[PDB]
């Protein structure tokens, strides 16, 4: 149901060194390498899960601010299907870091 | 010449953890380890003698031990008032030549500083001077990219004890013809 | 060692026979107790875990600029001419100032040292001969001449000289790691036989 | 025992720097006294010590430019630092070795600031700044040499709201700038005295803001 | 560029610093574009009594020659350091048989 979006990498998960995170806000797959100020629990949020969802995401609770960025990439835009379907698991993704 | 090999000049730690200051010397003493403590703005006082007791005014958290190469200063539950200069020495044979030195700091996350520019006073414009004072508060560390650089008299202070941040003050000393 | 009255010369030093004991590792010199702080051969704190066969307390008096020359495999004004440490030297060389102990009225001229020699000294080799030998590439051929240097020199131990020419008493931690059955170990607990 | 650091604060380079630490409480019959130097930048270099019997030692940081003397009848210790330079400007302290009550003690003195430079003296000109919930006062120090000099507020008793700025680089001289904050409940009933002193020329200027 | 940055009467929309303390470091960006004030009377964003403007405005007129003509200056900065060389054109034009 498109809950897992990306991953968070870094030395100590703060703005001391350059951190790595990827944000998938159902529009673009953007990978930024900045000094993100991560909180005690970073996550995301989708509004109106019951009715009028419209397959969009607005909340962003990953970091507070960032500075001294190094890499930034914007991929091809697409439409993420956020429909609450019932059945089996459909997406099978493997990653090696 | 005395070669006191150290890993880093500035060691980072946090409140509640254990401070690890190691004087990597090329000899061994045994059960006679001594350490010093010098607060900024005060006289250098005795901290650790004979590796088992403390001096007057020293809390119980300051202790030192080790064997062979690594002699590690042990500070349990380090508070914000423990920012001082530590040096390695002995009290067995004369003279008492000191060591290199280690300055402590609190490891935190970086943040964007607050820029506030104040206009100069009217008395400096009458005499023919100018001073554009800009303050920066709640930033970390002390070496950041200051924004409002050449000619600006920047001066950074010590680390704050409230939120483990830094403070600084920068002025722009100009004249009447350069400001108008 | 450091509580003695005086030491001998650089060629006829008075050594102490040390065997079948454990050295006093309770009160020693680590945090720059004396002037010289040098260790060679092995890791400088690998002494308690290793045992040594022949231990000698080699103590002699040199100048201020000659306290760092006593080293195995290192050249110097007194290393290749007066005292050569063996290749299995595992100790350290550390000296203290003795300007108010070894000096006298008019200067102490009882300490001498060899400055030049025909060949380099062997490991664990000493010589107390004061005769004139070949200085360098050009031999003296008996008496001092034929544009050669004078090997036998004397120390200028005077109390009114500089700090670099002051007398310095040394202690050589001659811990030899040989294939012989060792006698002197450190204050450690050995394991059983498996 | 307790030591008291003293000595001249104006010594030209390539000369002999002399100090005096007097012993109060007991004569020089038992114990040891040492001399240390406190350099800015988290550094504390050790120089040497002297004993009552006459034996002394020297640190290997200095090759042949360190000598310590004392006097038994005067109960004072002396430090003779030869071949001084601009990098030897540091804070001096005096310590004493003492044993007793099954504990080791190392008492410290007061301390003094000595400046070694070859530049000439220049008298500063202090000019206060008139203000125009909090009141902003100022005191500018124009025309002084060299950098830095003794500059404080209310003889060091005022620390809240004090913002000391470094000097600027003019064509020939330097210029200081400092400003403090004073609430309106004491203005203009209470005044702020600007204390600028010059130890190299024995100039002490006291200016009040009114 | 006399088609967009050239108006009759003078283009007084952009400013420049006239005096400062001394020379500056390379690539020093200062965003101080407001009117400086050292007195007690507010200037209210306009000039007047004791309200001097050190940021003088430029002059661009179509009747002027090549001396005061607007030049769209694009500085091509280059720098070599310990970082690997990345942006100068990774590929070139070759041929094949």
């Amino acid at each position: 149901s498109n809950i897992i979006r990306g991953w968070i990498f870094g030395t100590t998960l703060d703005s001391k060194t350059q951190s790595l995170l990827i944000v998938n806000n159902a529009t673009n797959v953007v990978i930024k390498v900045c000094e993100f100020q991560f909180c005690n629990d970073p996550f995301l949020g989708v509004y109106y899960h019951k009715n009028n969802k419209s397959w969009m995401e607005s909340e962003f609770r990953v970091y507070s601010s960032a500075n001294n960025c190094t890499f930034e990439y914007v991929s091809q835009p697409f439409l993420m299907d956020l429909e609450g379907k019932q059945g089996n698991f459909k997406n099978l993704r493997e990653f090696v870091f | 010449d005395i070669v006191m090999t150290q890993s880093h000049k500035f060691m980072s730690t946090s409140v509640g953890h254990r401070v690890s200051i190691t004087c990597k010397a090329s000899q061994d003493v045994g059960n006679d380890v001594a350490w010093y403590q010098q607060k900024p703005g005060q006289s250098p006082k005795l901290l650790i003698y004979w590796a088992s007791t403390r001096h007057t005014g020293v809390p119980d958290r300051f202790t030192g031990s080790g064997s062979g190469t690594d002699f590690t200063l042990t500070i349990s539950n380090v508070q914000s008032e423990d920012l001082a200069d530590y040096f390695c020495q002995q009290y067995n044979r004369y003279p008492y030549t000191f060591g290199g030195g280690t300055k402590l700091e609190i490891k935190r996350a970086d943040a964007a500083p607050t820029v506030s520019i104040f206009p100069p006073s009217s008395e400096q414009l009458t005499s023919g001077g100018a001073s554009v004072v800009c303050f920066l508060n709640n930033f970390y560390p002390k070496d950041i990219n200051v924004k409002w650089q050449n000619g600006v008299l920047n001066s950074w202070t010590d680390q704050d004890s409230k939120d483990s941040t830094y403070s600084m003050s920068s002025t722009l000393t100009l004249t009447k013809d350069e400001y108008e | 060692v450091f509580n003695a009255t005086r030491f001998a010369s650089v060629y006829a030093w008075n050594r102490k026979r040390i065997s079948n004991c454990v050295a006093d590792y309770s009160v020693l010199y680590n945090s720059a107790s004396f002037s010289t702080f040098k260790c060679y051969g092995v890791s400088p704190t690998k002494l308690n875990d290793l045992c040594f066969t022949n231990v000698y307390a080699d103590s002699f008096v040199i100048r201020g600029d000659e306290v760092r020359q006593i080293a195995p495999g290192q050249t110097g004004k007194i290393a290749d001419y007066n005292y050569k440490l063996p290749d299995d030297f595992t100790g350290c060389v550390i000296a203290w100032n003795s300007n108010n102990l070894d000096s006298k009225v008019g200067g102490n001229y009882n300490y001498l040292y060899r400055l030049f020699r025909k060949s380099n000294l062997k490991p664990f080799e000493r010589d107390i001969s004061t005769e004139i030998y070949q200085a360098g590439s050009t031999p003296c051929n008996g008496v001092e001449g034929f544009n050669c240097y004078f090997p036998l020199q004397s120390y200028g131990f005077q109390p009114t000289n500089g700090v670099g020419y002051q007398p310095y008493r040394v202690v050589v931690l001659s811990f030899e790691l040989l294939h012989a059955p060792a006698t002197v170990c450190g204050p450690k607990k050995s394991t059983n036989l498996v | 025992v307790q030591l008291q650091e003293s000595g001249p604060s104006l010594v030209k380079p390539s000369q002999t720097l002399s100090l005096t630490c007097s012993v109060t409480g007991d004569s020089i019959t038992n114990g040891y006294w040492n001399w240390i130097r406190k350099f800015p930048g988290n550094k504390l270099e050790y120089m040497g010590y002297i004993s009552y019997s006459g034996s002394t030692y020297y640190s290997p940081s200095l090759k042949s430019r360190i000598s310590i003397t004392r006097d038994t009848s005067k109960n004072q210790h002396y430090l003779q630092l030869n071949s001084v330079t601009s990098e030897d400007t540091a804070t001096y302290y005096c310590a004493s070795d003492y044993h007793g009550s099954k504990y080791y003690f190392d008492y410290w003195g007061q301390g003094t600031t000595l400046t070694v430079s070859s530049a000439k003296t220049t008298p500063p000109s202090v000019y206060p700044l008139a203000p125009g919930s909090m009141v902003t006062l100022g005191c500018l120090v124009k025309g002084y040499f060299p950098e830095p000099v003794t500059v404080t507020w209310n003889s060091g008793s005022l620390s809240s709201g004090v913002h000391t700025f470094p000097a600027v680089l003019q064509s020939d001289l330097y210029t200081l700038s400092s400003s403090v904050t004073v609430p309106s409940s004491t203005w203009p009933s209470e005044t702020v005295t600007c204390n600028v002193a010059h130890p190299a020329s024995s100039t002490k200027v006291d200016k009040k803001i009114v």
